[PDB]
RNA sequence: UUUGCUCCACACAAUAUAGAUGGAUACGAAUAAGGCGUCCUUGUGGCGUCGCUGAACCAUAGCAGGCUAGCAACGGUGCACUUGGCGGAAAGGCCUUGGGUGCUUGCUGGCGAAUUGCAAUGUCAUUUUGCGUGGGGAUAAAUCAUUUGUAUACGACUUAGA
RNA sequence: GAACUGGCGAUGCGGGAUGAACCGAACGUAGAGUUAAGGUGCCGGAAUACACGCUCAUCAGACACCACAAAAGGUGUUAGU
């Protein structure tokens, strides 16, 4: 859906042999708290020997964007499962916030590789603080000095089923 | 002789371009394009008309012929200051586009007595114009 | 809203226009479609010629006379595409289809009337620039229509007469606009401007 | 009985003193002041039909004098208020009708 | 004047139906001018008359009326649902019909 | 074939309506281009303006739209004529000259309206036919039967016969 | 030819165009409202909705059961290592 980012902090259940476990923390892009906690336990079952019955979640907090009106370039490292194997990819997206960047990332992977939400693993997402570290041409195209371009062929959708003059596509 | 081309210019999208929000929650106010995200969407701000600073798809706005000076990525205080300095609100209001919008909403706001009044006045004006249509 | 709606078929897409027009007839609007030779079909001319040859193969084996009839005129091609979208085998479908007449060119009942377009079926508004399209008159005369040039000659004559009409209309409207501008800025003009007219 | 007392005035458009249903009118924004008219005389018993027997059948085929000078009393007080703002007499004399392109959900009355 | 119309024109489109089963008790009406349910909400509760003619004079007239009312909106495009005292005869699919302005809220 | 047939006008009946209820309101071409106005050296020309929908334009007041009076203009519109054209794709329509006549809400007045009783389509459209008037217009063929054989199972076809 | 369960047989209804078994849901006679599975260009009730991409096929493709296609290739095009 429209994604939100949460921090989820959890731990193992405390025993007498070891009280105070190590309080692992992860950042999850998810639609809501339930999906966020499910993905948290999914990745902790991939990492450490723990499961939901043997552990607990001590905190979940929404992390909204610090500057939601700054235009950033993000580099995203992704695992995905194809029909024959597992691959790593690095894609970079020029967008205004992290949740919108990963939303366009999920759309981009589903469009160009037919990869689903169950197949995509988000390794990391990070803002590229400096230009000329941008490595893709499709985003390096929009970083030029005095960028301007026209929008040819305007199509205006009509409300009536009949129009009384030939329309114009000037913009 | 000299070489002749048809130039065919139209309404470039860049910083400082004034746009009119077509649909949405604003839906009819003016904004200024602050920066360009990608081919299909831009970051705009409309601080005099009360449009919050936001990223928006280019299909939800209409570009106007108005342009003024901004550096890219300008914050809303600078956007409002340059908007007031270039004074593009009455420059928009002087256009026939805004006059058409104002005419449409005035005709929508007329009542039945005012519709009777414009019918009487239109009959009087039609009488004098068709009287003028007999000498030329 | 109108008694009869006259649609200029030039530059329109066949299927999208037919799906607009069939719903208009089923709702009860009378439609006449003129200039059927200038419809457009998306795709290559060779693709649509191959499509028509695949349609032309189909006939009843034991008697070709009772088989599917392959009509060759552009108007009858449009009629086929529209009869596909009207449930023509019922009385409601027949009553709908008798509210339609489709013509090549603009006949003398309709050359003095007003032609409209359907903007959601126009080729310049629907297709991406770069996609290839066909002309229905060219495809139809490739598959056997005999009257492509006589329609062109009649259309040239009609366009000459219509330009002669339009010159007089433009001169008259410039006189009327001049008189309206000179009779503006009076008291009734300012009161009408305050009231929105 | 939840009805509205209305008048034309009868000199303007020929509508007499009458009562109508509130669900069968449109309240326009045009307002005149009716202070100075003594309408407390009229009530539900003022309009009586004098119901007809079943024997009296009209095979093929009048007005109260009290009603006609009551109308003449009230309408001369209304038209004095009508003469202040222009074109109200013409507006009340003209009829209302829907033209082509009139959308009543968008029209303001 | 030359116009005396105090109603809104509409078209009787069809019955309420699924893909293969129709229901004659609820008719579907296209009111002209309205293209959204929010504008169609103005017309709820208004009376509808289907006015037709017959050869045989019944009580002084050769014109017969079928009365009904608007009940709810239908779809996203301003079609409304209408119920009548006797259902519409289904040969009137595409026939004109009158939506009156009473009972008015304005 | 006992006064029949067609057209025109209204008079009354019948007959129905795939569905009037202000107006189908006429360039062509392009869409990575145009429209309109203006100017010139008339062009793939210069300059200005417009679009961002018909949410337009025209029409629109009067007993379902009456009866009258005046002012101002010499306009606008309807009807029956009338002069001249143009239109063959399915022309059956478009334009125009002249006079008549009616209305005019361009402006200002006078009289009428009720009782359909608090709504009831509250009836005003066009399609076909018949029968009457009274006014024009014109006075045929086909088939069976007979015959032919360029035809033919029979029908049909091709011929002939005051 | 066996094991566990659910069905059809014995069962109509909405969807899968069509079908014993699939999906949804099981049934007195009616009214109103809301939905399931499935859909909303037209047939056909319902957005020619919104948003991001991809594809142009001189046999495109279009939805589980289900009404088929493989190995091997292609400076076609897109995204990656």
């Amino acid at each position: 859906a429209h994604f939100k980012e949460y921090q989820v902090i959890g731990r193992r259940l405390p025993t007498e042999s070891v009280p105070e476990p190590k309080l692992f923390r992860m950042r999850i892009f998810a639609s809501n708290e339930v999906i966020a906690k499910s993905r948290y336990w999914y990745f902790l079952q991939k990492l450490h020997k723990v499961k939901k019955a043997s552990g607990e979640i001590v905190s979940i907090n929404q992390i909204n964007e610090a500057h939601p009106t700054k235009v950033k370039n993000f580099g995203v490292w992704v695992r995905y499962d194809s029909r024959s194997g597992t691959h790593n990819m690095y894609k970079e997206i020029r967008d205004v916030s992290r949740v919108a960047a990963v939303e366009t990332l999920y759309q981009d992977m589903a469009a160009r590789h037919r990869a689903r939400f169950r197949s995509i693993h988000i390794l990391k997402v990070a803002e590229i603080e400096k230009t000329a570290d941008v490595k893709r041409q499709y985003v390096k195209q929009f970083l030029t000095k005095d960028l301007k371009f026209p929008l040819p062929h305007r199509v205006q959708k009509s409300t009536k089923t009949f129009s009384y003059k030939r329309p114009s596509t000037f913009y | 002789t000299d070489s002749i081309v048809k130039a065919s210019n139209w309404r470039l999208v860049e910083v400082g371009r004034v746009v009119l929000i077509k649909k949405g929650q604003s839906a009819g106010k003016l904004a200024a394009i602050v920066e360009i995200i990608d081919q299909k969407k831009v970051l705009i701000d409309g601080p005099k008309a009360g449009v919050p600073r936001q990223a928006i798809n280019l299909g939800q706005v209409v570009l106007t012929p108005l342009t003024f000076a901004l550096p890219r990525g300008a914050r809303t205080a600078t956007v409002s200051k340059k908007w007031a300095a270039a004074a593009v609100c009455e420059k928009w209001a002087a256009s026939s586009w805004a006059k058409k919008i104002a005419q449409r909403e005035r005709r929508a706001a007329l009542t039945d007595f005012e519709r009777f009044q414009v019918m009487v006045l239109r009959k009087q004006k039609r009488y004098t114009v068709k009287k003028a249509l007999a000498k030329a | 809203v109108e008694p009869v709606v006259v649609i200029d078929g030039k530059g329109h897409l066949v299927g999208r226009l037919a799906s607009v027009v069939a719903k208009q007839l089923l709702n009860g609007q009378k439609i006449v479609v003129v200039r059927a030779e200038e419809l457009n079909i998306s795709g290559e001319f060779f693709r649509n010629k191959l499509k028509y040859h695949d349609f032309l193969r189909k006939a009843t084996a034991f008697n070709k006379t009772r088989g599917p009839f392959h009509f060759r005129a552009p108007s009858r091609i449009f009629y086929k595409a529209l009869r596909g979208m009207v449930s023509h085998k019922t009385a409601r479908g027949k009553a709908a289809l008798e509210r339609l007449k489709v013509f090549e060119g603009i006949p003398p009942p309709y050359d003095k009337k007003k032609r409209v377009v359907v903007p959601q079926a126009l080729r310049v508004l629907r297709l991406k620039p770069g996609r290839k399209y066909t002309t229905l008159g060219k495809l139809s005369t490739s598959v056997g229509w005999k009257y492509e040039d006589v329609v062109a000659k009649l259309e040239a004559k009609r366009k000459v007469s219509s330009a002669e009409y339009y010159a007089k209309k433009r001169a008259f409207t410039k006189k009327v606009a001049s008189a309206n501008a000179t009779a503006a800025e009076s008291d009734v003009a300012k009161q009408l401007a305050a009231l929105g007219y | 009985d939840n009805t509205l007392l209305v008048t034309g005035p009868f000199k303007v458009n020929g509508v007499p003193l009458r009562r109508v249903n509130a669900r069968y009118v449109i309240a326009t924004s045009t307002k005149v002041s009716v202070e100075g008219v003594n309408v407390e005389k009229f009530n539900v018993e003022y309009f009586a039909k004098e119901k007809l027997t079943k024997k009296e059948k009209k095979e093929a085929n009048e007005i109260k004098t009290e009603r006609v000078e009551d109308q003449k009393v009230v309408d001369k007080a209304l038209l004095a208020e009508i003469k202040k703002t222009p074109l109200l007499k013409q507006y009340l004399s003209a009829s209302f009708s829907l033209k082509n392109g009139d959308k009543p959900h968008l029209l303001k009355f | 004047a030359e116009s005396h119309r105090l109603y809104v024109k509409g078209k009787h489109l069809s019955y309420q139906r699924s893909k293969r089963v129709n229901n004659p008790n609820v008719s579907l009406i296209k009111i002209e001018g309205v293209a959204t349910p929010q504008d169609a909400q103005f017309y709820l509760g208004k009376r509808i008359a289907y006015v037709y003619r017959a050869s045989k004079e019944v009580r002084g007239s050769k014109i017969r009326v079928m009365w009904g009312k608007v009940t709810r909106t239908h779809g996203n495009s301003g079609v409304v649902r209408a119920t009548f005292r006797n259902n519409l005869p289904a040969k009137t699919f595409g026939a004109s019909v009158r939506i009156f302005l009473y009972p008015s809220n304005i």
